[PDB]
C-alpha cells in the first residue's frame, strides 16, 4: 500500500497559508454568483457531484469532532 | 395478518416457479444427416 | 457471558413493512437474456437440473409435471433460510405464516388426492404392513395422529431450525465487546463455525424436504 | 491507477478548514459534557442507590409472600422464621 | 442499434463499488476523494450512533470473512467450470452449424 | 404481461429490456436544473411508468454486471450491501432503541 501513502502525500497536503485571497476571492465569487446564478444552469449530474463535494468537505467537520473528543468510537 | 404474509409467499412461490419453467438451455441438434439418406434414384428399365 | 436479546421477528417495524423481505428472492432469480447463458445462469442451470436428474427416480406418473413445484419450493426454502442468516434482515422462517404456507396447502394437496384417487391405499398407509387383527388398531389410531400432524411437524421443522440457528448467533454477538481483541476474535471466530454449521444446515434441509414432497407427491 | 490531478484550491480550504472548526466544536462540547456527565452520573447513582434500596425491602416483602405461598400450597410447616 | 454482448462486465473496485462511482470524483477531488468521501461517512455513522453496533455486527462480520474466504478459494475453479460449459455450448452450436453446411 | 406497444421491431430491431423504447427523451443527467421543475412535471408517475422505469433500470443493471460472459461475483454482493442497507433503515426503530452511548 506505498502508493496510496503516496497518493495520499501528493493530494492530502494542508492547503497554502498564502492562499487567503485567492480563497476569498473564489468565495467572494461564489457570494458573487449565490445571489446572481451559477447553480440554476449546471448540470444535475455535475449539480449531484457538487453537492457530494460539499459532503465530502463537510464530512471533515465530523472527523474533526470525533478528533477533539478524543477516540474516533463514541465518545469515550 | 397472517392472510396478507400467506398471499405473499404463495405469490412468490408463484413467480420463482414460473422462472424456473423458463430457465433452460434450447438447443439445435438436428443436422442435415437424415437429408443425407434420403438418395432419390430412378429405377432403370430393364 | 454479558446478556442476551430476541425479538428481530416484527413484521410492522416501519411503515414499509417487512413484507418487502419475503420479495428479495426476486432479485436472485436468474433472468435469462443471452442465447449463450452467463456464468450463474448455467451454475443455476446445472445445479436444477442436476437436482431434476436425481429426483427423475422418484417422480412417478402422479408427479409427472409436478416436479417444477417441488424445485421452486426448494428455491424458496433455501432462499428462506440463507438471507435469514445475513445479519439486518428479520427472521422470515420465524414466522409461522410462511411456515404454514410451506406445509399447509400441499400437505392438503397430497392427502386430499391421494384419498380421491386411491382412498383403499391410504387407509392402508395408515396400518403397518401386514398387521395382525390384535395388533391393528393402537397401530391405526396413532398412525391416524401422525400423518394427521406430520406435515405441521414439517412446517415447525423449517422454522425451529433457522429461529435457533439465529438466536444462538445472535448470543454470540450480544456476549461480545469492540474493545477487547481477545472476546471479539473469540465471538468472530466462534460465528464463523456456527455459520458454516448453519449455512450447512440450511442447504441440506432445503434437499431433505424436497426429497421428502418427491416421495409424497410419487404416492 | 489513473495519474494524480491536483485539486483545486478552494476544496482544500474549506475541507481544512471545517477540519479545525470541528477540532474546536469537538473540545468544546466533549469538556461541556465532560462536567454535564460527571454531575448528571453522581445524581444518578444516589438516587439509584436510594431506589435500590426501596426495591430491595420491596423485593423482600414479595419473596417472603412468596415463600408463604408455597408453604401454604406444599402443606408444610411453616416454621417461625418462615 | 443492435444489442452487442460484452466480454467483460463493469469495472468494480473493493468488491462490489462500481468504478464508475469512483472515477466520477476525479475532475474535483482526485483518486483519494471517493475513499476520504467513504471513510469519512464510516466515520460519522459510527460515532453519531446511526450505525448502531449490535450483536447482529458481528455476524455481519463473521459472513464478509468467510465470504472472502471461500470466494477467493473456490473462485477460479468455479467460473472456470462454468467457461467449460459456455465453451461446449458453443462448440456444440457451431458444429450444428457446420454439419448442415455439409 | 406483454411487450410495451411503444416497441417497434423494424426500426430499433430484436426487443432490449434495458432500452427506453418510447419517445427518445432528454435524460436528467445533461438537465441543467433550471429544467428540473419541467423535466419532473413531464414525466408521468404512474404505477405502471414507474415499474417500467424499474425493470428498465434492472435490465441496465443486468446488462452491466451480470449479462456480460465474465460476470464474477461482483453483482451478488452488491446486491447483498444493497438489501442489508436498505433493510438495515427499514428496521432502524428497533436498532436505534437499543444504541451503546448515553449521551453520543
Ligand atoms: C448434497 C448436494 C450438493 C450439491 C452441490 C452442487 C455444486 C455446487 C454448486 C454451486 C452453485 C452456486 C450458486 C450460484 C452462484 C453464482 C456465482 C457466480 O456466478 O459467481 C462467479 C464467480 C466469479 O467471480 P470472479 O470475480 O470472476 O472471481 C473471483 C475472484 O477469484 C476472487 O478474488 P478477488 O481478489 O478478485 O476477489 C475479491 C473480492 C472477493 O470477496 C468476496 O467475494 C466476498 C465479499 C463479502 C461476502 C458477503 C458479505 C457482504 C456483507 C454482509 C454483512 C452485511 C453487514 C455490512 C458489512 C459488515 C462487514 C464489513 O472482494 C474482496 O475480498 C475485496 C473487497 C472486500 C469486500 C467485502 C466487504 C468489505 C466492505 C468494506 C467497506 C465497504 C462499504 C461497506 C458498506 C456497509 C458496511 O465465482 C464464484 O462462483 C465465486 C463464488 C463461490 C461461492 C463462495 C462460497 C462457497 C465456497
Ligand atoms: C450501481 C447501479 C448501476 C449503475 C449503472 C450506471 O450508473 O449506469 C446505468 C444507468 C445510468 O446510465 P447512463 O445515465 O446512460 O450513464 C451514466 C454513467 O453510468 C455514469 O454514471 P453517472 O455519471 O451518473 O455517475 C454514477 C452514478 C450512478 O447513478 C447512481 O447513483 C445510481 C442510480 C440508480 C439508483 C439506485 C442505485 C442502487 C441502490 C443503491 C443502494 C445500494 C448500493 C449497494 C452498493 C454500494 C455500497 C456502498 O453514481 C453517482 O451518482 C455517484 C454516487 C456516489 C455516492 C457514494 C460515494 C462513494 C462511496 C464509497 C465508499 C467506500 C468505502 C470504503 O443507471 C441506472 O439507471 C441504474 C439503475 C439501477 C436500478 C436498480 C437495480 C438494483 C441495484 C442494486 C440493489
Amino acid at each position: 500500500l506505498a502508493t496510496f501513502l503516496k497518493y495520499a502525500k501528493v493530494e492530502l497536503t494542508p492547503p497554502g497559508p498564502a492562499d487567503v485571497p485567492k480563497i476569498q476571492e473564489g468565495i467572494q465569487n461564489l457570494i458573487h454568483s449565490a445571489k446572481t446564478g451559477k447553480w440554476k444552469q449546471v448540470s444535475v449530474r455535475e449539480a449531484w457531484l457538487n453537492t457530494l463535494i460539499v459532503t465530502e468537505i463537510a464530512m471533515w467537520f465530523f472527523v474533526g469532532e470525533c478528533i477533539g473528543k478524543g477516540s474516533v468510537i463514541g465518545y469515550r | 395478518p397472517w392472510i396478507m404474509v400467506f398471499l405473499v409467499s404463495m405469490a412468490l412461490l408463484w413467480a420463482i416457479m414460473t422462472m424456473v419453467f423458463f430457465l433452460y438451455q434450447p438447443r439445435s441438434v438436428s443436422s442435415a444427416k437424415g437429408f443425407s439418406d434420403r438418395t432419390v434414384y430412378l429405377n432403370w428399365k430393364w | 457471558m454479558m446478556a442476551s436479546l430476541f425479538s428481530v421477528f416484527d413484521p410492522t417495524s416501519s411503515f414499509l413493512s417487512n413484507w418487502l423481505s419475503m420479495l428479495i428472492p426476486l432479485l436472485f432469480m436468474v433472468m435469462s437474456f443471452w442465447l449463450i447463458p452467463s456464468r450463474p445462469q448455467f451454475l443455476a442451470k446445472s445445479v436444477l437440473m442436476g437436482l431434476n436428474r436425481e429426483m427423475s427416480l422418484l417422480m412417478g406418473p402422479a408427479s409427472f409435471g409436478a416436479n417444477i413445484l417441488v424445485i421452486a419450493l426448494f428455491l424458496f426454502i433455501l432462499f428462506n433460510n440463507f438471507i435469514g442468516l445475513f445479519p439486518y434482515i428479520f427472521t422470515a422462517t420465524s414466522h409461522l405464516a410462511v411456515t404454514l404456507s410451506l406445509a399447509v396447502p400441499l400437505w392438503i394437496s397430497f392427502i386430499l388426492y391421494t384419498w380421491i384417487k386411491e382412498t383403499t391405499n391410504a387407509l392402508a398407509h395408515l396400518v403397518p404392513l401386514g398387521t395382525p387383527a390384535p395388533l391393528m388398531p393402537f397401530m391405526v389410531l396413532m398412525e391416524i395422529i401422525s400423518n394427521m400432524i406430520r406435515p405441521i411437524t414439517l412446517s415447525v421443522r423449517l422454522a425451529a431450525n433457522m429461529i435457533a440457528g439465529h438466536l444462538l448467533l445472535t448470543l454470540l454477538g450480544a456476549q461480545g465487546t469492540l474493545e477487547n481483541l481477545y472476546v471479539t476474535s473469540i465471538v468472530v471466530f466462534s460465528q464463523i463455525i456456527l455459520l458454516m454449521l448453519e449455512f450447512s444446515v440450511a442447504i441440506i434441509q432445503s434437499y431433505v424436504f424436497m426429497t421428502l414432497m418427491t416421495l409424497y407427491a410419487s404416492e | 491507477f489513473a495519474p494524480p490531478v491536483n485539486v483545486s484550491p478552494l476544496i482544500r480550504a474549506g475541507r481544512y478548514g471545517a477540519l479545525v472548526v470541528g477540532i474546536v466544536y469537538g473540545s468544546y462540547r466533549f469538556g461541556s459534557l465532560q462536567k454535564r456527565e460527571n454531575e448528571w452520573r453522581v445524581e444518578e447513582a444516589r438516587r439509584k442507590v436510594i431506589r435500590d434500596a426501596l426495591n430491595a425491602e420491596n423485593k423482600a416483602k414479595a419473596t417472603r409472600e412468596e415463600m408463604l405461598y408455597l408453604a401454604k400450597e406444599t402443606g408444610v410447616k411453616v416454621p417461625e422464621n418462615f | 442499434p443492435r444489442p452487442l454482448r460484452p466480454v467483460n462486465p463493469g469495472k468494480v473496485r473493493v468488491g462490489f463499488v462500481p468504478e464508475e462511482w469512483f472515477t466520477f470524483f476525479y475532475n474535483k477531488t482526485g483518486v483519494t476523494g471517493p475513499y476520504v468521501l467513504g471513510a469519512g461517512a464510516l466515520t460519522f455513522l459510527l460515532s453519531k450512533e446511526i450505525y448502531v453496533v449490535e450483536h447482529e455486527f458481528y455476524t455481519g462480520v463473521a459472513i464478509a470473512i468467510m465470504g472472502t474466504y471461500g470466494v477467493k478459494k473456490f473462485g477460479k475453479q468455479i467460473a472456470d467450470y462454468a467457461d467449460k460449459g459456455i465453451g461446449e455450448i458453443e462448440q456444440s452450436f457451431k458444429e450444428y452449424q457446420d454439419s448442415s453446411k455439409i | 404481461g406483454d411487450y410495451p406497444a411503444e416497441y417497434n421491431p423494424k426500426v430499433h430491431g430484436p426487443y432490449d429490456p434495458a432500452r427506453f423504447y418510447g419517445k427518445a427523451d432528454v435524460p436528467l443527467g445533461q438537465v441543467k436544473l433550471g429544467e428540473l421543475s419541467q423535466w419532473l412535471g413531464r414525466r408521468n408517475k404512474n404505477p405502471q411508468a414507474v415499474a417500467a422505469a424499474v425493470s428498465r433500470g434492472w435490465w441496465r443493471w443486468q446488462h452491466k454486471y451480470v449479462l456480460p460472459r465474465k460476470g464474477g461475483i461482483a453483482p451478488y454482493i452488491q446486491l447483498i450491501v444493497g438489501c442489508s442497507i436498505f433493510f438495515y433503515a427499514i428496521n432502524y426503530g428497533k436498532m436505534v432503541a437499543h444504541r451503546q452511548r448515553k449521551y453520543h
